[PDB]
């Protein structure tokens, strides 16, 4: 029973980590689009500046 | 003869009791072998489950 509950606690740690990972990865990939958008805008602004 | 005949009955009755205790302690030991195998198999089930 404590190991069934740990099966659930560990499964919950996987579920929470899966949700936190989906947020960290979605935020990382979105923020990486903000990286690429800021970077592209910086290159375009540099082409304009040039 | 009467002392050993009445004590023969006591000793036959104590053989019936010594044998009854052989049967009762053996019968209970065998019940405990079954209880033990049941809790050992339940323990192995719970241990396998755990």
């Amino acid at each position: 029973e404590k190991y069934s509950q740990k099966e659930d606690k560990y499964e919950e740690e996987i579920k929470v980590l899966s949700d936190k990972l989906k947020e960290a990865e979605t935020r990382a990939e979105f923020a990486e689009r903000s990286v690429t958008k800021l970077e592209k805008s910086i290159d375009d602004l540099e082409d304009e500046l040039y | 003869y009467e002392e050993v005949a009445r004590k023969l009955v006591i000793i036959e009755s104590d053989l019936e009791r010594a044998e009854e205790r052989a049967e009762l302690s053996e019968g209970k030991c065998a019940e405990l072998e079954e209880e033990l195998k049941t809790v050992t198999n339940n323990l192995k089930s719970l241990e396998a489950q755990a």
